[PDB]
């Protein structure tokens, strides 16, 4: 809760900082889920 | 098939076991919707190019064109061009276009230039940020005798540099020498106002200067508009602004003077309709990246396609009718 | 007319005023930098109470704190003669008509009615509209500039509870454009047509702040 | 101590051009500039895993 | 230099349109009668 | 950005200027956007180590 992430890796659709997807800059999700790391 | 594109991107015939990014994914638009204003009243270009006669170079005049649809195929009824090419002048929109006209010598068609003159530095200065189109019209047949029209004078020297779009109607003679004078002549105190000496080629030109960073359009073009369709990827054209995206409703709070709408960065996110006067929300249609999952060409030929970053309800359902692109 | 009484320019401070909309593009929840001609923050402006002929060095900010409509307009033009299409503002409390004519000026103008000149000529521009004016208590701010082809006008009207003399009220208020007059004149001098506030614009980089609705809430003067 | 990094993919044609223009025909005169960058980005994307 | 096949085309134009005909141009003849190619290598020859 | 050209929007340079004089103004933007992508990939490859 203290690390404010600002990644753009999602599927969901006033606009956020993740409008860089519309310029061709996407974010891939990691292979290991945080539940698996925990 | 995606196996052959995996072969083409790797530049080999055997594909090892893994996941490979081959190409991208883009949904193509369908419509070609253009939206122009309502006006039908044509532009009085015959009053600009034709009159009883023209005006002087320092006693110039700029004719304003407003609430009109222009036409440039009728411009050649009776031509180097700067900025906007004239082949795309039949479908562009502006707010106001200025039409300033002056008269010059036949050996003076070269000096007047935005970034390059002799008579211009002191009679008519043109700014560096120019967009507009000049008319090259000879008038040796129109005006050649001992005294054609005595409404035209010019001066060849002034006290300093002239700013762009400046006019001096001061009835006063100038000097370029050392001693001060007032009305009387002497050591370089003669008259600067020289009349045109017509003898057998005066050039009578018309400059049609355009604008930049247009307002809500008052002038328009003869191209007819089309109806507005929402909720799909539409190649739109709003007052000359080209683009492609889904024209979804805005749900915004536009001020009554604003027509453009942008994102955090430079992105045309919102526009206002020229006829409906309803604000919209420009969103690009569905796109993403493609990664092909192959278990290896030495084992099988089946492939798995992963469209990265999209939902499963955005894939094209017409998988059999994808040949028409 | 030769109405002349005894005439000392006073001074006050602009309490973060003179910010307008530099473009008609809607922005929301962003900080935008703009290098245009603005009014500098905490600048000395000439508070009069008086009608001299003040210069027009590439932009003049104007303000008025009044209760009645005793102010009526302005006149612009580099010459005091009947040339170069000198601009005029007028109001008759039911319509805001503006004229661009070629009249020769007078000494002391008043519009309570063409008594500000004595010779009408071949006019150039006519425009009648219900905006360009709204009619102590009432504030009437104005910014005039004539860069790159045409004439810009920005304004905003707010109530005032602050006292009349020597007080421009603090707080932020954005000036919205009314109409961009396509005239193209060259202005050097100007005066009013009778509070009183005149400030001169300078080229300066600013940092605007847009809210969720798109109104400028705060600004930053990057050279103060 | 930090461990990983945000994996970013770059669409070269959508960044250089605007996905609605004839710029994509002019980008083919360079050829292998849009592939080396995404190859180096895929290397970082598998390196952070 | 050596070429593939030289093509010579003859036409008579006015005195104002020797440069108006151009790769991608408009007017009277550049968009309604003739068109120089966009990738046109070669030359034009105009004289009196 | 413009990189020494007249505008940043490609749909204005394509719909305004003349085809054979666009291969410099829409070459400067392409080279600038290629240099920006190479710079971004370079600092990411540096900071990934
Ligand atoms: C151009 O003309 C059309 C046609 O009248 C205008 O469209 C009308 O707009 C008003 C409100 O703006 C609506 O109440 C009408 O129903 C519209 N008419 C039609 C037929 O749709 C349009 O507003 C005009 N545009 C401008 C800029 O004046
Ligand atoms: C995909 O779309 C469906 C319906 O449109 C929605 O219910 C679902 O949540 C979407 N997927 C994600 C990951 O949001
Ligand atoms: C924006 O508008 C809404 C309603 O129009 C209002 O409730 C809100 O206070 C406004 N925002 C600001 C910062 O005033």
């Amino acid at each position: 809760n203290k690390v404010t992430l600002a990644d753009a890796g999602f599927i969901k659709q006033r606009d956020l900082i993740c409008a860089q997807k519309f310029k061709g800059l996407t974010v891939l999700p990691p292979l290991l889920t945080d539940e698996m790391i925990a | 098939d995606p196996l052959s594109e995996t072969k083409c991107t790797l530049k080999s015939f055997t594909v090892e076991k893994g996941i490979y990014q081959t190409s991208n994914f883009r949904v193509q638009p369908t419509e070609s919707i253009v939206r122009f204003p309502n006006i039908t009243n044509l532009c009085p270009f015959d009053e600009v190019f034709n009159a009883t006669r023209f005006a002087s170079v320092y006693a110039w005049n700029r004719k304003r064109i407003s609430n009109c649809v222009a036409d440039y195929s009728v411009l050649y009824n009776l031509f180097k061009c700067y900025g906007v090419s004239p082949t795309k002048l039949n479908d562009l929109c502006f707010t106001n276009v200025y039409a300033d006209s002056f008269v010059i010598r036949g050996d003076e068609v070269r000096q007047i230039a935005p970034g390059q003159g002799n008579i211009a530095d002191y009679n008519y200065k043109l700014p560096d940020d120019f967009t507009g189109c000049v008319i090259a019209w000879n008038s040796n047949k129109l005006d050649s005798k001992v005294s054609g029209n005595y409404n035209y004078l010019y001066r060849l020297f002034r006290k300093s540099n002239l700013k762009p779009f400046e006019r001096d109607i001061s009835t006063e003679i100038y000097q370029a020498g050392n001693k001060p004078c007032n009305g009387v002549a002497g050591f370089n105190c003669y008259f600067p106002l020289r009349s045109y000496s017509f003898r057998p080629q005066p050039y009578r030109v018309v400059v049609l200067s355009f604008e930049l960073l247009h307002a809500p359009a008052t002038v328009c073009g003869p191209k007819k508009s089309t109806n507005l369709v929402k909720n799909k990827c539409v190649n739109f054209n709003f007052n000359g602004l080209k683009g492609t995206g889904v024209l979804t409703e805005s749900n915004k709070k536009f001020l009554p003077f604003q027509q453009f709408g942008r994102d955090i960065a430079d992105t045309t996110d919102a526009v206002r309709d020229p006829q409906t006067l309803e604000i919209l929300d420009i969103t690009p249609c569905s796109f993403g990246g493609v990664s092909v999952i192959t278990p290896g060409t030495n084992t099988s030929n089946q492939v798995a396609v992963l469209y990265q970053g999209v939902n499963c309800t955005e894939v094209p359902v017409a998988i059999h009718a994808d040949q028409l692109t | 007319n030769l109405t002349t009484r005894t005439q000392p320019p006073a001074y006050t401070n602009s309490f973060t005023r003179g910010v307008y909309y530099p473009d008609k593009v809607f922005r929301s929840s962003v900080l935008h930098s703009t290098q245009d001609l603005f009014l500098p923050f905490f600048s000395n402006v000439t508070w009069f109470h008086d009608n001299p002929v003040l210069p027009f060095n590439d932009g003049v900010y104007f303000a008025s704190i009044e209760k009645s409509n005793i102010i009526r307009g302005w006149i612009f033009g580099t010459t005091l003669d009947s040339k170069t299409q000198s601009l005029l503002i007028v109001n008759n409390a039911t319509n805001v008509v503006i004229k661009v004519c070629e009249f020769q000026f007078c000494n002391d103008p008043f519009l309570d009615e063409f008594r500000v000149y004595s010779s009408a000529n071949n006019c150039t521009f006519e425009y009648v509209s219900q905006p360009f004016l709204m009619d102590f208590k009432n504030l009437r701010e104005f910014v005039f500039k004539n860069i790159d082809g045409y004439f810009k006008i920005y304004s905003k009207h707010t109530p005032i509870i602050v006292r009349e003399p020597e007080d421009l009220p603090q707080g932020f208020s954005a000036l919205e454009p009314l109409v961009d007059l396509p005239i193209g004149i060259n202005i050097t001098r100007f005066q009013t047509l009778l509070a009183y506030y005149v400030g001169y614009l300078q080229p300066r980089t600013f940092l605007l702040k847009y809210n969720e609705n798109g109104t400028i809430t705060d600004a930053v003067d990057c050279a103060l | 101590l930090p461990v990983s990094m945000t994996k970013t993919s770059v669409d070269c044609t959508m960044y250089i051009c605007g996905d609605s223009t004839e710029c994509s025909n002019l980008l083919l005169q360079y050829g292998s500039f849009c592939t080396q960058l995404k190859r180096a980005l895929t290397g970082i994307a598998v390196e952070q895993d | 230099l050596c070429f593939t096949n030289v093509y010579a085309d003859s036409f008579v134009i006015r005195g104002d349109e020797v440069r108006q005909i151009a790769p991608g141009q408009t007017g009277n003849i550049a968009d309604y009668n003739y068109k120089l190619p966009d990738d046109f290598t070669g030359c034009v020859i105009a004289w009196n | 950005s413009k990189f020494g050209a007249i505008s940043s929007v490609l749909n204005d340079i394509f719909s305004r200027l003349d085809p054979p004089e666009a291969e410099v103004q829409i070459d400067r933007l392409i080279t600038g956007r290629l240099q920006s992508l190479q710079t971004y990939v370079t600092q990411q490859l540096i900071r990934a180590a």
